[PDB]
């Protein structure tokens, strides 16, 4: 994970993550429902965000060019990271 | 019950818009009477009427300003569209956010029923005393409790979005990618906050010299001093109405341009000095009341410096469209025609802004042109702009896209030749506020009066545009509001969307 | 940015994309801006035959002839008459009037 | 909330004085001639003329040379 | 003096200071038609030149410091350039440095206008000293 | 017991006994400053009112008593004006 | 039951159509489909000629009031 | 086990206070917004 | 195999603007607008130069009636000069 | 109902922090008393009978809407439906409706200073006039001033405090002496050498003194209304806080108005 | 006879004022109405006071009216700065204002000192 | 007696000094000939023609004018009684509100002589239209001579 300090404990870390998504190994996005939608931004220009939706049952994704790869997973609770494992602390 | 009761920011933005063109239906009717007046010398259908005459170009100039273009803007687009936008999941206090619509019909009827009572309320929208305290009667208090409401409408929405703005923010979305339209509405909200109060105060003190015989503007006050205290609200009022304008051209020349909007950062340095400059040049609307020289002379330089900023936005509009790959719709040529015929309204404002030439030009029909071409190709041009762009995700309903081409070159056609020989009238010496007129200026005041009835013609074509829609399913966008489906649901954003930075 | 695009023109799709700057067809346009423009003119027209109780009577014929005779003269209770707008119509500075004139 | 772009600089140079211009008319007022709550202050002619031509003078004699000089245009009509 | 029919700009004028006025408008106006036309012109072009049929995918323009100093420096000149002269007509519109020769008190009512004075008519000899020297050589014979 | 309050508690910490009543010793050291002394001669105020009197009338200059209207929408005399003192007679 | 503070807060727990609604607004899909009510291209062009008629229709009354009041 | 009589709040007095006043209210409203706008439409001024 | 996104921007200069010409056009543009500019001084000082003509030519008449004004005044003294001397 | 709970907890609470509202009556039924009251004011300027009533009525049925629906705030936040982001929601809510009511008090005060400084000829040129006896600071308002500073000290022991018995105290001592504030503030006005009808230095004075004690008045019962709530749960939350901020923004504001009126003789 | 070198001082001024009277009368008349050729009209106003510099100008035309009444008070009724100050004060003030100063001066509400 | 006149004739020819004292008491004695000064005044209305002929232009012609001199400097004080008013001349570049309290000062010189026309430019009734403004400009020595004659009781 990056540095969890000057992060709000219930904003849903995986965003947080030290991991660049790539075709071989994707960046898993948890879901309470088959279909979510993310916001990544241009590698290139921070002020530039794209918007897309990733589907359960859907091969990797990419939204801006050069970005990387996304995995919808469809789960029962999504770890709301601040508390759910800075806390653990493993 | 569900138009009645309601809490989602998505039904109150639509009554906002059902509202604000019911508003607009009254005031291009009252403006039939202005030019069906106004197209022959003499004494027209009013019989030689005077003061029906001021309750016609009174109750006409509220309406516009206040009932038609703040609850299409400010409440009707911004409720709709904030927190879709932001993905907030609702408003922050969603309860005020249906008070604030809901003191708007209390204060239109009043407004309207102030009409029917005595003589009627004639004295302009400004309501200058000793004239607004000399009429006897019920009219006048009810247009300024009318006014009153509306102020409270405006403060209590302008609370509720600069709390859904600082607060309810989409994870990882800081104050840096967030769209023009939401910069222009916190900024449009901080402006009322900071504006509506005096106005509110100013009104209290002209109910105080009405009933309770106080001494505020009277035989031993200052009558100067409502001057200030209105135009300190009155300046601020009119940024108010166009900054949401600036954000529906932002969105939709971006959006069909094919690009991002050039030079945001200077975008956003841009709409905070019109902003705050707004605040400080107040008094270029007394320059004839017998100000000292120096205050004349600082209201004078200040002025000016605001052509800068707005300079700036359009240069930086016009960059956008550069080197894109522009298709041209009916929304597109509505932001087109709204930066053309900006232009040409601001560069009057220059003119006016400096206090010689303002000698010869106040109270003229010079002004009426200047404020008709940055309200009726400014903020006009804008909320038509987002009607023909968002109006299958808000409404469920496509448009034909011919009748709206013919709706648009009716409407351009019809208001360019209807206040552009008043730049004639105004500058041959022709004052505002008169039905009857010198013989000479028939034939530009001809010429105007045959240009509002096209623009009535096209006010009537638009209710044939509308037609069903087609829906398809969304993968991607640049904003949030396009990768729901049209119309979306109750709760739409079902799950909070986040913002991902890219790791390395 | 261009699937936002595609997307809006799927949703609207009586818009044409057929290659050119003005996408409807002008001869669609212009006969129906035209019947726009008969119809503001005849309620125009309606509005200055039927919807006016006083004439002034500065506009009759026999006025009009007889101040085209006089010109943009002024008169004067303390002075001689005096020609209007001598800039525009270009009066010399010796000529004040048309009786102070008295032509040779 | 961002960098502040080299525009908005140039932007705030005019924008500092209209504030400043804006905070010395309001701090001159008073400390002007017709600011007086009183007739006695009138019955000291000397006193009175002196600090209403000071009134006059200020922001006004930067300008007295190019009034002589009808410098009331850009360019040079006549 | 009057307006006339079809009429453009203003009315013809008697005093300095109107003209003076009329000439600050059109100083004004000499800058704005070339703002004008550069807007309509550059916007004719991009619209022209940049259709979908001309442009198979857009570029990436998000800034250019040199474009955007260069319009923020140049209106503000602009600006500059007019104030001063309006500035100086500003505070020309004091023009007590005479002997004042008239007042005229006017009051608006409602609905006529009253025009009021009182001054006082005195009459001085006219160059008298022709007459002392007449009486002069009128006495010393 | 299953509150959406209770649900986010843990991702809301607090921030972070004796310090809040030494907090509280010292806002009271400003509250008794000026405190007592205020309400006592708040008191002693209600004690001396409306028992003196004051027999100044005042001539009716143009900028006294405007009557734009005639009386007032009560009644003919100002609110709380148990004594009007403006003449009515001038003389 | 029926006053609970439960049904202050959370609502009342009503699931399906509502009463006269052919389509669930509250947890469908969306929360505007024009397409279902019948007959809706006749009521959205009455309520359009009726919002039409008195919005263009008020100023004309006060018109007309206003000028039979002085002519009596 | 945590409302008395004397609490504000109580769900006993839910029904006086949301239901009976949301059409007692809302038939007073009607009747005072008819009598005003007939007093100030066809009503004289004293003053 | 997976989705891939797509190439949607040139660089800026190897698109459709390296044709356009961007100083070109701005030339073209001061050139009208000076132009017309120019023509609209050129009216207004050619309505200053009439101005100027029409007051210097009002000047030359009042200056021809107050001369006359001072010969009958000397004309007048002559009349009263021999009237003290007779 | 049962599976409403369930539902919310399903659909919206397990999924951010904010809070949703079911459909409300409220701002509908206010916003026509708005209109009914204002009728009302309207035929209570120009003494039309049956007008003051008219006033009064939609006047009550105005508070009445807002003690209903402040009533549902409270039931609200007692269900814990209120996160520790949405009682930051409040507060920030309570700072902007502050800045509008500050800005009021400026125009106000606006007033005062315009017509203070520079009097007219129809004042025959002294301020002020001849005949007004200007209310001193060395007398009554003084002791207003310290019974308010006081207050303002009180209301910031009750932040501060964590023992409840304190703070029930404080908030009461607080109440208490804003209501000696409004009760000598009526004195003054029965006292006084000058009417609302006499010159702008009593326009002035009676207007801003009657706005500024119409907010004590309101911050008042705004705090007696987080008083009960605190009585019964030891746990106020946001309505503590709000209350406390906007009394201090009326000791603040009593401070220019003192300053300009009292003691600037404006 | 008392010639000129035996004349005092006020028999000489006598006899100087009558040598110019008994010439001046047949120049320009024993009334004056033979100047009117020679004479030049001028129209005398009220001047410019520096102590009023602003455009309104209400506060001129009140101490000008009150200095009136202090001059009347003082230095007599014929006094020259009386007659200047009457004669500014009707060349500034409209005559509604200075009609209700004097009534209100008669109904005892003027605020002045004299 | 006689010849004592006649020797104050001749120290009229030979002193220089007593030569310049009575020439100097002739111009006393002159100046006791001159008229002294009187008042003019005169207060009148200003209504709009309800009916004109031709060589009058309608809605702009009253029925009484302001007359006023060229090349001289005249004060205008500005004011009203009831409402606000704002008298507009755009011929002489003059528009200045009439304030009720307030005295506006205009300093005013016109070049030319001719008849300007004007309205009010502030809203103030039902006949706001129909205030017209009318200015006769004639030379100074008419003004002195003979306009200002008939306001000589
Ligand atoms: C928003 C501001 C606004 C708009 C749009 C207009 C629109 C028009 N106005 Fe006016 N006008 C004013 C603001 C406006 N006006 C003000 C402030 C005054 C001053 C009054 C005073 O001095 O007291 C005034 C007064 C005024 C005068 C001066 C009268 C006088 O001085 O005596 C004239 C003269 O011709 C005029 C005519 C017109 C005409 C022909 C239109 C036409 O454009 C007709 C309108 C046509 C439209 C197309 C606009 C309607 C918009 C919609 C219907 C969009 C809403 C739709 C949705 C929300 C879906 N109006
Ligand atoms: C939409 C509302 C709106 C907007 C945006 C504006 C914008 C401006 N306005 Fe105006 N105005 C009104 C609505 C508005 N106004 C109304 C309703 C009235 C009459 C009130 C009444 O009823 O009495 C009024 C009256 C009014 C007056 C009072 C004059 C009088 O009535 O006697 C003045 C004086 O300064 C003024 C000036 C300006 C200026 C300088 C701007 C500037 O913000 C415009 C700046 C924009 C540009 C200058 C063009 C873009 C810039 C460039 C392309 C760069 C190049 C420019 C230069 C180099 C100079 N307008
Ligand atoms: C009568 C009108 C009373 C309105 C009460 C009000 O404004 O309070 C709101 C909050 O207001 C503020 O934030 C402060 C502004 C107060 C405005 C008071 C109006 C005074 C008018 C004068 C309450 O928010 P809500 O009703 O949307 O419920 C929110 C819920 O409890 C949890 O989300
Ligand atoms: C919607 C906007 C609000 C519009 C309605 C405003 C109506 C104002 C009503 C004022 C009635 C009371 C006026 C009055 O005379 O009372 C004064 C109290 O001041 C006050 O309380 C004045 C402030 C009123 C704020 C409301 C003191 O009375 P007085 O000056 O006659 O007493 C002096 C004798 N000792
Ligand atoms: C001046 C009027 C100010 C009214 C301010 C109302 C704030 C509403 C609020 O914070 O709601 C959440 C708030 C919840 O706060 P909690 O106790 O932290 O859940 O709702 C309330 O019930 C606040 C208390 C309302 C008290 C009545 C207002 C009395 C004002 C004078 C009349
Ligand atoms: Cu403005
Ligand atoms: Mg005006």
């Amino acid at each position: 994970y990056r540095p969890l300090g000057d992060k709000e404990l219930w904003h849903e870390a995986w965003m947080y993550e030290d991991k660049f998504g790539t075709e071989e190994d994707p960046i898993i996005v948890p879901s309470l429902e088959a279909e979510r939608i993310i916001g990544v931004t241009d590698p290139e220009d921070e002020t530039l965000v794209v918007w897309g939706i990733l589907k359960d049952g859907e091969p990797p994704r990419q939204f801006v060019e050069n970005g990387e790869f996304y995995v919808l997973k469809h789960v029962e609770y999504i770890k709301k990271v601040g508390d759910v494992l800075e806390a653990i602390e493993g | 019950m569900r138009w009645l009761y309601s809490t989602s920011h998505k039904d109150i933005g639509l009554l906002y818009l059902v509202f604000a063109f019911f508003g607009g239906l009254l005031g291009t009717s009252l403006s039939m009477l202005i030019r069906y007046e106004l197209a022959l010398p003499g004494r027209g259908l009013l019989d030689g009427n005077g003061q029906l005459y001021n309750v016609i170009i009174t109750g006409h100039g509220i309406i516009m300003l206040l009932f038609m273009v703040m609850p299409a803007l400010f409440g009707g687009f911004g409720n709709w569209l904030l927190p879709i936008m932001i993905g907030a999941p609702d408003m922050a206090f969603p309860r005020l956010n249906n008070i604030s619509f809901w003191l708007n019909p209390p204060a239109l009827a009043l407004l309207l029923l102030s009409t029917l009572v005595e003589q009627g309320p004639g004295t302009g929208w400004t309501a200058y005393p000793p004239l607004s305290v000399q009429h006897s009667g019920t009219s006048v208090d009810l247009a300024i409790l009318s006014l009153h409401l509306n102020g409270l409408s405006s403060i209590l929405g302008a609370v509720n979005m600069l709390v859904t703005v600082a607060g309810l923010r989409a994870p990882g979305m800081k104050l840096l990618h967030m769209p023009l339209f939401v910069w222009a509405i916190a900024l449009t909200a901080v402006l009322v906050i900071l504006a509506v109060p005096v106005l509110a105060a100013a009104l209290v003190m002209l109910l105080t010299d009405r009933n309770i015989n106080t001494a505020y503007f009277c035989e031993s006050g200052d009558l100067i001093l409502y001057q200030h205290l209105f135009w300190f609200f009155g300046h601020p009022e009119v940024y108010i109405l166009i900054l949401p304008a600036f954000g529906i051209v932002s969105q939709v020349v971006s959006f069909f341009s094919q690009k991002p909007v050039f030079g945001l950062t200077g975008m956003i340095c841009a709409m905070g000095a019109i902003s705050l400059l707004g605040f400080i040049v107040w008094a270029h609307h007394m320059f004839t009341v017998g100000l000292d020289l120096d205050t004349v002379a600082y209201f004078t330089s200040a002025t000016m410096i605001i052509a800068v900023p707005t300079g700036m936005k359009i240069f930086s509009w016009m960059a956008t469209i550069y080197s894109g790959r522009v298709w041209f719709t009916t929304p597109m040529w509505f932001a087109v025609g709204f930066i053309c015929l900006f232009t040409l309204g601001g560069v009057t404002g220059v003119v006016l802004a400096n206090a010689g030439v303002d000698m010869l030009v106040h109270d003229t029909y010079y002004v009426v042109a200047h404020f008709h071409y940055v309200l009726s190709m400014g903020a006009v041009f804008g909320i038509f702009a987002g009607v023909y762009f968002w109006g299958n995700l808000i409404t469920g309903l496509g448009y034909h896209e011919g009748r709206a081409m013919v709706h648009f070159w009716l409407l351009f056609i019809g208001v360019n030749l209807t206040f552009f020989p008043q730049h004639f009238l105004g500058l041959a010496g022709m004052p505002r506020r008169m039905f009857d007129y010198a013989d000479c200026f028939a034939g530009w005041n001809a010429v105007s009066s045959f240009g509002a009835s096209i623009s009535f013609i096209s006010v009537i074509v638009f209710a044939t545009t509308f037609q069903e829609a087609v829906r398809t399913v969304p993968r991607t966008a640049t904003t949030l509001e396009w990768v729901l489906l049209a119309t979306p649901a109750h709760h739409a954003l079902s799950q909070v969307p986040v913002l991902r930075t890219a790791s390395s | 940015a261009r699937a936002q695009i595609e997307r809006w023109a799927a949703e609207h799709p009586t818009a044409p994309r057929v290659g050119r700057i003005f996408e409807v067809p002008l001869g669609y346009v212009v006969p129906r801006v035209a019947a726009g423009i008969a119809a503001a003119g005849c309620l125009w027209y309606m509005n200055n035959t039927f919807l006016q109780t006083y004439r002034p009577e500065s506009l009759s014929k026999e006025f009009l002839e007889e101040q085209a005779k006089i010109g943009e003269v002024a008169q004067r209770m303390n002075a001689p008459p005096v020609y209007l707008n001598p800039f525009t119509n270009r009066i010399p500075g010796s000529i004040l009037g048309p009786e102070d004139a008295k032509p040779e | 909330p961002f960098k502040l772009p080299l525009d908005a600089y140039i932007l705030m140079l005019p924008i500092t004085y209209a504030s400043a211009a804006f905070v010395a008319m309001c701090c001159r007022v008073p400390t002007a001639d017709p600011e007086t709550s009183s007739i006695a202050y009138y019955e000291d002619e000397q006193k009175s003329a002196a600090a209403a031509q000071r009134y006059d003078n200020s922001f006004k004699q930067f300008f007295d040379a190019r009034i002589r000089n009808h410098k009331v245009g850009v360019f040079q009509n006549w | 003096d009057s307006p006339q029919p079809w009429q453009l700009l203003f009315q013809d004028t008697a005093t300095s200071t109107a003209q003076a006025m009329i000439d600050l408008h059109h100083d004004i106006f000499f800058f704005l038609i070339t703002v004008v036309t550069l807007v309509f012109y550059m916007m004719f072009q991009i619209i022209t030149k940049f259709h979908y049929s001309k442009v198979l995918k857009p570029e990436k323009l998000t800034h250019h410091t040199t474009m955007e100093v260069i319009w923020t420096i140049i209106p503000t000149l602009i600006v500059v350039m007019i104030a001063i002269p309006s500035l100086t007509l500003i505070y020309s519109l004091d023009q007590h440095t005479e002997r004042p020769g008239l007042t005229v008190k006017i009051i608006g009512r409602q609905w006529y206008w009253s025009y009021e004075m009182h001054d006082h008519l005195q009459h001085k000899l006219l160059d008298p000293d022709r007459l002392v020297g007449i009486a002069e050589k009128a006495l010393v014979k | 017991g299953e509150t959406i309050d209770k649900y986010w508690a843990p991702y809301f910490p607090k921030p972070a006994a004796d310090e809040a009543k030494k907090s509280v010793n010292k806002e009271m050291v400003g509250f008794m400053l000026l405190g007592p002394v205020g309400v006592a001669f708040m008191l002693y105020d209600f004690a001396v009112g409306l028992e003196e009197e004051h027999h100044v009338t005042i001539p009716p200059y143009p900028w006294m008593r405007i009557r734009r209207l005639p009386g007032m929408p009560w009644g003919q005399d100002g609110l709380f004006e148990g004594h009007p003192r403006v003449a009515t007679t001038w003389p | 039951e029926k006053y609970s503070h439960e049904e202050v807060v959370y609502g009342d727990g009503h699931h399906g159509l509502r009463k006269g609604y052919t389509y669930d607004f509250e947890h469908g899909p969306h929360y505007l489909q024009p397409e279902k009510i019948p007959n809706f291209w006749s009521k959205f062009y009455a309520g359009t000629g009726a919002l039409y008629a008195v919005g263009l229709g008020v100023p004309l009354f006060a018109v007309w009031w206003q000028q039979s009041k002085l002519k009596a | 086990d945590s409302y008395k009589a004397t609490d504000f709040t109580n769900p006993k007095y839910n029904y006086f206070f949301r239901e009976l006043t949301a059409r007692v209210q809302g038939v007073l409203l009607t009747g005072g917004s008819l009598y005003g706008t007939w007093l100030v439409v066809f009503g004289e001024a004293q003053r | 195999k997976a989705v891939y996104a797509p190439s949607e921007y040139f660089k800026y200069g190897e698109g459709a603007s390296k044709h356009f010409g961007f100083a070109k056009h701005v030339a073209i543009a001061m050139t009208v607008g000076l132009g017309l500019s120019f023509a609209w001084k050129t009216w207004h000082w050619n309505e200053k130069r009439y101005i100027a003509q029409y007051y210097a030519d009002m000047a030359r008449r009042e200056a021809r009636e107050d001369a006359a004004r001072k010969s009958a005044l000397a004309d007048k003294y002559k009349q009263l000069e021999e009237e003290l001397l007779s | 109902h049962q599976t409403a709970k369930e539902f919310y907890m399903e659909h919206i609470g397990k999924r951010h922090p904010f809070h949703v509202l079911p459909p409300s009556p409220w701002p509908m039924l206010a916003g026509w008393g708005t209109y009914v009251s204002c009728l009302g004011m309207a035929a209570w300027f120009h003494n039309m009978p049956t007008g003051g009533a008219l006033m009064a009525f939609g006047m009550a049925n105005i508070a009445w809407t807002a003690i209903t629906w402040w009533r549902d705030c409270a039931i609200e936040g007692d269900m814990g439906m209120h996160t520790e982001v949405v009682r930051k929601n409040f507060i920030s809510g309570m700072w902007a409706f502050i800045v509008s009511e500050a800005l009021l008090f400026v125009g106000l005060l606006w007033a005062c200073l315009h017509l203070g400084m520079s009097p007219s000829v129809a004042l025959q040129m002294q301020w002020p006039p001849v005949g007004i006896e200007p209310i001193g600071w060395d007398k009554r308002a003084l002791v207003m001033s310290a019974v308010l500073a006081a207050s303002y000290y009180s209301a910031n022991v009750a932040m501060v405090a964590k023992d409840p018995k304190v703070v029930m105290g404080a908030l009461a001592t607080t109440i208490g002496l804003g209501a000696m504030f409004l009760a000598d503030q009526y004195l003054e006005y029965n006292e006084t050498p000058f009417t609302i009808t006499d010159s702008p230095y009593g326009t002035t004075f009676f207007v801003t003194t009657g706005f500024h004690g119409m907010h004590v008045l309101l911050g008042s019962l705004y705090l007696t209304a987080a008083l009960m709530m605190y009585k019964r749960t030891h746990n106020a939350g946001a309505a503590l806080k709000s209350s406390i901020l906007y009394w201090h923004f009326v000791d603040i504001v009593w401070i220019a108005v003192y300053g300009i009126i009292y003691v600037g003789q404006y | 006879k008392p010639t000129l070198e035996s004349l005092s001082a006020d028999e000489l001024e006598e006899l100087k004022n009558e040598v110019v009277s008994e010439v001046v009368d047949k120049i320009a008349g024993e009334d004056g109405t033979k100047l009117a050729d020679f004479l030049e009209p001028e129209l005398i106003t009220a001047p410019y006071d520096p102590r009023f510099p602003n455009r309104n100008q209400a506060r001129h035309c009140f101490v000008r009216f009150n200095e009136y009444y202090k001059c009347l008070y003082e230095r007599g009724e014929e006094h020259p700065r009386c007659q200047f100050y009457q004669k500014a004060y009707q060349s500034l003030c409209p005559s509604e204002w200075v009609e209700s100063w004097q009534e209100l001066r008669e109904k005892g509400l003027w605020t002045g000192k004299y | 007696m006689s010849e004592s006149k006649d020797q104050l004739k001749e120290k009229l020819k030979a002193d220089p000094s007593f030569r310049a004292e009575l020439k100097d008491r002739i111009k006393n004695a002159l100046l006791s000939k001159v008229p002294a000064s009187v008042p003019i005044s005169y207060n009148f209305d200003s209504y709009m023609l309800t009916e004109v002929q031709p060589g009058q232009l309608r809605v702009l012609e009253v029925d009484e004018r302001l007359v006023l001199p060229t090349n001289t400097l005249i004060r205008l004080l500005v004011t009203a009684s009831d409402v606000l008013h704002s008298w507009a001349v755009p011929a002489l570049g003059v528009k200045m509100d009439a304030v009720p309290g307030r005295l506006n000062q205009v300093w005013m010189s016109i070049n030319r002589e001719g008849v300007f026309y004007g309205q009010c430019s502030e809203l103030c009734g039902a006949n706001h239209s129909f205030m017209p403004i009318v200015v006769e400009a004639i030379s100074p020595r008419q003004f002195l001579t003979e306009y200002v004659k008939k306001w000589i009781s």
